[PDB]
């Protein structure tokens, strides 16, 4: 809508404003990188029509939207200013991305934390870490959705790799900033028929990025890696491995299970008592409001609770890590076992029948909101 | 997403039915209660900032093993994640109490909740501690029996709306547990 | 779907803050509003055979021609089918006197239209002949009130102009 | 600015389409809202000097500490700044009064708040003492109507909630 | 309806159980004392997560020999396992006082439970100063005689459902010795 | 990726072989019928619109379940994308049938496939009586035999290609199965 | 039962045991005037905790040397252990008031007392200044003669168990003398 030579918008940086627009695309990352030979070549906007610069964009900024004919008029929008050069291409995916067709896809429907996964895999066609999750998660809590696409656009990470010209592409570069950086990419990013619409949760990305190690799982990355580069390993080997990362990938098998989250249970023979293993550790999970007329008491029976592994990470070992001065005394060896323990009588109250009383013996410390 | 309007269709579209007059005066009756609902949303994001503050403060009060070195809301970044990490949750149940269903929040806020909480290592009991406090004092600001801070309304009943925030709270609960 | 509450909840999402005093007032227009459309919709729901019946066959007086073989109808049963089809769009437009928005009508009845009356060889001036013969049959003193004939039609022309 | 009809005019811009009937909708609560809010910016434009005179000092009065040397009250003339500096605050409330959302509030009082009160070091806390005291002597008899002084009170814990 | 709640607590088909606005009054006729006893169950589950975080520290520093090198409490898999036994002991006897009879608690809870614990080798000495510990943190909560929380009530004696717990914790003190 | 003259290349590659007079007569009779797969893949590009619209309808006219609602080709966005998804599945295999090999197909349609469709809850018998039907028809343009639309050809033997293209509509129904 | 209860303490481990209602009429018909006597360990044990916070309280402000340094009250490792012999005084004259003998009280408690103070240091004319206010406490309890806290009772006469525990305080008193 702007103008016919437009390099920048929005003027972020001070420099943007005597920048040119590029006279020509930018080259290629100058590392050997061996997988991009297989891989197809990047498309541009001078080297390409608009049939192909508009599926390309389809093919990765959108994701796999199927977009209609009636469908995305915003793009339309988008779209006809850049056949008439009144925007750059790094600028039309800034306008695809703050249109209302990329948020009714991928920001209304998928999660908070899968927004930014996504984000990555669109516009820098790559997966972040932790820290540029944490980084980005607060644009989308303080300053919303515009200024978190500007993070991308704006970027320089963005300018080196593509500029104003290049459609974004799965930029396979040889030598990462991590190792993990580039298989973390090449997870995010699969091959042909593949979408994001279906995968309202993705929660196998959303948990490998989530903390810093437990990288994700090798067939997870051999699936959409190039081809004289997978072969004579995908005939029967890891193939039923896959055909398995895909039915769990496939309606989001949650990875409390086998991913994260990792407890040595006890063998089922251990206990038998307390039996039938799939009940074993469930608990009533009971909810009062008692407010007014309308207040319930929904007593759910709760799932296998899991021990937290972290809430016994901070305390019994981080916290309470005292146990100081335990020579307690040594003397006389009249004791048994039980040092001082009283009888501890404890009277259950005497509702006046069918109610009574037992007693149990213990060992006894005096609290720490006890004597001075 | 789904409101409690566009909840009466996605049940009728399964049947291939009209919406007819033997459930419009059950949506016509939440409509009676549109000035009901609209001050309780405004009665929660009126006291929002102080709402997060007391609750995180009043679980880190009752549980001091965070605070200690090694503890999940130890370093002066992960108590401003904890803060903003309670005041999301106040910010989505808010949308849900505006929508009338549990729908918005559920596709958005819980889901994936529980594993980002178990990956980054969030002591997940005490998320119901904390959510808790924060179903508490929902319920004392709708029915205005908040001691500290008395706001004046039209004077009427509004305990349906109460059992409304309260089916939500615990279904975050449930979602993290 | 696309409602006035997912307009205004989305808005204040993509902007990331609380629902503030714009977004409460939004839905108080709503307590104005859902007194006139809802009696229309039960005005459709309780008449839906009727106006599918004398007025699907409209299309067909209109447009006589297609009932010639080799073309789009042609037996019995595909005007089984047409009834069918023209029920879907009258559902909906029920569907959305309800919402209160245009929420229900264009992912279900009107995105990809374009496209799949295209390869079925489906003429779209046939369908809009159908609910334009019945957008002009509103009057005030039989059918309902006189703001909801407002809202219904107004609803109806839209399914017109998404498919012209 | 952030109002409730350049909510729905961008939201309906951003999808690139035609205002529908959940966008006309919403302007139809302006109708059943205007007559309870404009008559509170009335009564505020009608006592601006009283309310920032005996409910500035108020400030003052809770925190005499601001009055010592070498703080963020040294002479006669920053607090002759200071009811200048609330004042201002007091003319956005009757700014988005009228609007009807929290249109001028956010980028001419909140947006940028966090920056230039840290490093003057003017204490926040000193604020809202100054706007809460305003909020708590709202009453039905003396100050306007009943449902004028609920939204009055909605844009005031706005501003607590922006500050703190 | 209590046939709902013990349907579910034995994990039949059944996901949860609901109770309604005219049932819950239909619970509180059925059972005796059924305003305070609601109330007693929703003290002990609003701090259910403070009560074993502390039992378990409180058995932690009675014997510190747990979280020494060949303690049972050493290597934080078990450490988090008897943090996870605390909350569901905690969770089984929180349903009694709510249902009044402990037969639940004694065919899901506690047969076979000795057995179990003699063959993890899991100590019966600081067990039962782990579930000791739990019978004075629930008793204090009901009558409200805690030192730090003080939640308000309507006013009046609970100490006949103080005993309930007391024999009731008294149960798995018996079933675990 | 991989057409039928580098097919053997790679074969060739594992043997370290040069390619020679031993093999080079069995790629010369790939050539000899240059033509004939030349105008095979002409005569399923012809009637391209008319190929998969009558392979969808007559899966929906056998199988009326996905027009009832809750069905996977219910609504008018659905049918849309059935009408576009059986249409890449023909854009597909008539690359394969140029190139000789299933190779093209292999990784850029059929890598992926599968778990699309499982999370998106597509019936996956379904679709297999739908690419069945234009594993019949294009058989039935390549031997000339289609009933309703006759095209002149130069005489002579065409089925081995009618095996080629009918090889291909396997893979891309076991790669869904 | 009272076997049981014996096996109880003597078992040198931590144990517990309860009696159900049918099993509580046979101790009270085997025991005599037992509803006073359940209820006489019933008003001990539930102010027990203040019962010993006093009295060595009171040995203090008649005894100021132990809060000298160097002094036996004068660090909390030691003032926490002082504590902790004032209650498991207080528990096995309780059991020895229920059981209705000292046999429990001499072999199980009173055999070494001697031989362990000295040996470790414990002013033996100050412990026995700290059990007679425990001696003057229970009393007031007994006969519910507290100033402070007085508690419901079925009324009569229970001056018997007033000597009885009498009778059992200072057989601790003479063992430590
Ligand atoms: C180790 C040296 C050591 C401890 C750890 C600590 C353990 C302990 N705690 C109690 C008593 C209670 N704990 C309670 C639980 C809570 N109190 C609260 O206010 C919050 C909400 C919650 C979690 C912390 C309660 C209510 C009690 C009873 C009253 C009180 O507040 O103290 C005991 C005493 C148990 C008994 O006497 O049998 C112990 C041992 N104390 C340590 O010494
Ligand atoms: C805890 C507050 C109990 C409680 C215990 C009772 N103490 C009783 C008497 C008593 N207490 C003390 C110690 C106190 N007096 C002091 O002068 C000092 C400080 C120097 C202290 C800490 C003494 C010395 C006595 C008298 C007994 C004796 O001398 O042996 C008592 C009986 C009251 C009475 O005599 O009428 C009780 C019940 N009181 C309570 O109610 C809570 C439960
Ligand atoms: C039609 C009544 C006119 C006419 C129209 C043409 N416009 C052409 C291209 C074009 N138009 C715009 C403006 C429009 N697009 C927008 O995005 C916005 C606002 C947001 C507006 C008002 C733009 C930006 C472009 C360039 C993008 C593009 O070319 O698609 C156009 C094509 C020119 C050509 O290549 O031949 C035509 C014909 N021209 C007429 O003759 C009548 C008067
Ligand atoms: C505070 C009441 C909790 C607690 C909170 C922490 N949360 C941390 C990170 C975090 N939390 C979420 C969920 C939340 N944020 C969102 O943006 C959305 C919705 C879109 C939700 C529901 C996410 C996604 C993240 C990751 C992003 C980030 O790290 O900022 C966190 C940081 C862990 C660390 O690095 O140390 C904390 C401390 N933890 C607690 O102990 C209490 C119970
Ligand atoms: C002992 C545990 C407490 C205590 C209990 C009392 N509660 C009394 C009345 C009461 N409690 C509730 C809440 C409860 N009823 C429900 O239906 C639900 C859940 C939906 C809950 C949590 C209600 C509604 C009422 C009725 C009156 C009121 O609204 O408060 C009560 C008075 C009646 C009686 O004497 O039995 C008592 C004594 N009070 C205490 O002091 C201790 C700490
Ligand atoms: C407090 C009012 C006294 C006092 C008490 C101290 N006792 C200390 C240690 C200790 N006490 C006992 C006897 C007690 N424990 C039992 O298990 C039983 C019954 C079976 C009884 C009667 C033992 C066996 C021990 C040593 C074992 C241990 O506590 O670790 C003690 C600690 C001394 C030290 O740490 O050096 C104190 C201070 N001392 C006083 O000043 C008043 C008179
Ligand atoms: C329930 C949680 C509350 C409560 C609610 C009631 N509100 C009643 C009337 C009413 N409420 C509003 C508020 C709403 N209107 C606005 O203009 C704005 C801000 C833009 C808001 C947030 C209005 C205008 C009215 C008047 C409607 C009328 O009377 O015509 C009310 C009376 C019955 C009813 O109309 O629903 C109740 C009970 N009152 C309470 O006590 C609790 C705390
Ligand atoms: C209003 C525009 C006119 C009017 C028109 C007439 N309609 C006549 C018969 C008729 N109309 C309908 C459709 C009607 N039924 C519905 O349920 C709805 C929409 C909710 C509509 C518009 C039907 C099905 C029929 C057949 C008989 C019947 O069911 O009533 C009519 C009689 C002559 C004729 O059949 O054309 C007229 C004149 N009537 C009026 O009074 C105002 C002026
Ligand atoms: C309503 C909460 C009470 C009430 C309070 C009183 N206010 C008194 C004096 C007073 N009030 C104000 C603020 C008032 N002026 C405004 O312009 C606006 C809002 C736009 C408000 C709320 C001022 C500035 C003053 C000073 C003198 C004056 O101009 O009135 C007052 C008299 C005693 C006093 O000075 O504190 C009371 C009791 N009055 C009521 O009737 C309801 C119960
Ligand atoms: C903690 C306070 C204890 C303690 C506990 C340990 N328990 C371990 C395993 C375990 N515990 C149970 C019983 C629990 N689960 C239930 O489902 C129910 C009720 C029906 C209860 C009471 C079971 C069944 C199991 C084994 C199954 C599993 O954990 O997957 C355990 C781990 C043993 C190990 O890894 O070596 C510990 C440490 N141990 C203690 O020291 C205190 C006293
Ligand atoms: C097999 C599925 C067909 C069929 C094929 C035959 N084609 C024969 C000869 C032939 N075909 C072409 C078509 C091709 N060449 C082009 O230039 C273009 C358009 C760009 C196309 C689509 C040509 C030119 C020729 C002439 C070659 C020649 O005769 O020298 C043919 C005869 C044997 C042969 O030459 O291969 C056959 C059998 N015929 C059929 O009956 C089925 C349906
Ligand atoms: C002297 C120490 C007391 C006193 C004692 C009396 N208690 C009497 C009756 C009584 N006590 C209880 C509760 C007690 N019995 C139990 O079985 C259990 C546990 C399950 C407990 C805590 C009951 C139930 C009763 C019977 C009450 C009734 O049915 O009416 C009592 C009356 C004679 C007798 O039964 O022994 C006396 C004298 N009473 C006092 O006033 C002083 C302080
Ligand atoms: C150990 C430290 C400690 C704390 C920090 C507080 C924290 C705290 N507050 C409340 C409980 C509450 N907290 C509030 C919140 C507020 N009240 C107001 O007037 C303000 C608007 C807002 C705080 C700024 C309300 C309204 C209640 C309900 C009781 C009440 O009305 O006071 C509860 C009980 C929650 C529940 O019942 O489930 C807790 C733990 N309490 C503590 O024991
Ligand atoms: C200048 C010369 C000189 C002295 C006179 C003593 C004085 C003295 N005695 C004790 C300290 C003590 N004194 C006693 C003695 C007694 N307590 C009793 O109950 C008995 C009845 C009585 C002795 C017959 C005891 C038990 C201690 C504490 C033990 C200890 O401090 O290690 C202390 C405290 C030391 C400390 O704080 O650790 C001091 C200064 N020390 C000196 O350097």
């Amino acid at each position: 809508l702007t103008l016919p030579g437009t390099a920048e918008t929005n003027l972020a940086v001070p420099s943007n404003a005597v920048r040119k627009v590029q006279p020509y695309p930018i080259a290629k990352p100058p590392s050997y990188s061996s997988v991009d030979s297989l891989r197809p070549a990047r498309v541009s906007r001078m080297d390409a029509d608009w049939a192909t610069i508009y599926e390309q964009v389809r093919r990765q900024v959108m994701g796999n939207a199927y977009v209609m004919e009636g469908e995305a008029p915003d793009i339309d929008v988008a779209f006809s200013q850049l056949k008439g050069g009144n925007l750059t291409v790094r600028e039309f995916v800034r306008a695809v991305g703050k249109s209302a067709s990329y948020r009714t896809r991928f920001m209304e429907a998928k999660s908070s934390y899968n927004f930014v996964l996504l984000n990555f895999k669109h516009f820098l066609g790559r997966a972040p870490t932790q820290e540029e999750v944490s980084t980005h998660i607060q644009i989308l809590a303080t300053s919303g959705l515009e200024a978190e696409i500007d993070s991308y656009i704006d970027s320089d990470e963005y300018k080196a790799l593509f500029g104003d010209h290049v459609v974004p592409y799965v930029v396979y570069r040889g030598t990462y900033l991590s190792s993990e950086r580039f298989n973390r990419m090449v997870k995010a990013n699969p091959g042909g028929a593949t979408s994001d619409k279906a995968k309202s949760n993705l929660n196998m990305i959303a948990t490998v990025a989530a903390d810093l190690p437990t990288d994700a799982i090798d067939v997870m990355r051999g699936l959409p890696s190039p081809i004289t580069s997978e072969t004579l390993a995908f005939g029967t080997a890891y193939y039923w491995a896959k055909v398995e990362k895909e039915a769990s990938e496939g309606r989001s098998a949650s990875p409390i299970g086998e991913k994260i989250g990792k407890f040595d249970h006890a063998p089922i023979s251990t206990y038998t008592s307390l039996c039938s293993y799939d009940k074993v550790n469930k608990a009533p999970q009971i909810s009062v409001t008692n407010v007014g007329s309308d207040e319930h008491s929904y007593v759910s029976v709760t799932s296998k609770y899991i021990a937290p592994d972290m809430a016994a990470a901070a305390q019994m070992l981080a916290d309470c890590q005292k146990y100081k001065a335990g020579g307690n005394a040594p003397t006389g060896k009249w004791m048994k076992y039980y040092p001082g323990t009283t009888v501890n009588m404890a009277p259950y109250i005497s509702l006046n029948d069918t109610g009574s009383d037992s007693s149990r013996t213990v060992s006894v410390t005096l609290d720490k909101v006890k004597i001075s | 997403m789904l409101d409690a309007f566009s909840r009466v269709v996605v049940n009728s579209d399964a049947k291939a039915a009209y919406v007819g007059g033997s459930d419009l005066q059950a949506l016509k009756s939440f409509i009676a209660d549109g000035n009901k609902r609209l001050d309780a949303v405004n009665s929660i994001v009126s006291n929002a900032s102080c709402m997060v503050s007391d609750a995180v403060s009043g679980m880190i009060c009752e549980n001091p093993g965070l605070i200690s070195p090694g503890g999940n809301c130890y370093t002066n970044r992960r108590m401003a994640a904890c803060l903003r990490d309670g005041e999301i949750i106040l910010r989505y149940v808010s949308y849900a109490l505006l929508a009338g269903d549990a729908s918005v929040l559920e596709d958005r806020c819980l889901n994936g909740l529980k594993e980002t909480y178990i990956a980054l290592g969030v002591p997940t009991n005490s998320s119901i501690r904390a959510v808790s406090i924060m179903k508490a004092q929902a319920v004392a600001f709708i029915t205005n029996t908040a001691t500290e801070r008395k706001m004046s309304f039209a004077a009427g009943d509004c305990t349906s709306l109460a059992s409304e925030v309260a089916s939500y709270f615990d279904r975050v609960g449930a979602a993290i547990s | 779907m696309k409602s006035v509450i997912t307009t205004v909840v989305s808005a204040a999402d993509a902007a990331g803050r609380f629902p503030s005093n714009s977004d409460l007032e939004s839905i108080q227009g709503n307590i104005q509003r859902s007194a006139a459309r809802l009696e229309a919709a039960e005005k459709l729901a309780g008449n839906h055979e009727a106006v599918v019946k004398e007025a699907g066959d409209a299309c067909f007086a209109k447009y006589a021609y297609l009932k010639n073989p080799g073309e789009a109808g042609e037996n019995q049963e595909k005007i089984n089918k047409c009834y069918r089809d023209v029920d879907h769009y009258m559902r909906l437009v029920n569907y959305c006197l309800v919402v209160g928005g245009t929420g229900p009508l264009d992912e279900w009845g009107i995105a990809g239209a374009r496209e799949v009356y295209r390869t079925l060889n489906l003429p779209t001036s046939a369908y809009v002949a159908s609910i334009a013969y019945t957008r002009d049959r509103l009057c005030v003193p039989r059918d309902m009130s006189a703001q909801a004939g407002v809202e219904f039609s107004a609803y109806l022309d839209y399914l017109i102009n998404a498919l012209s």
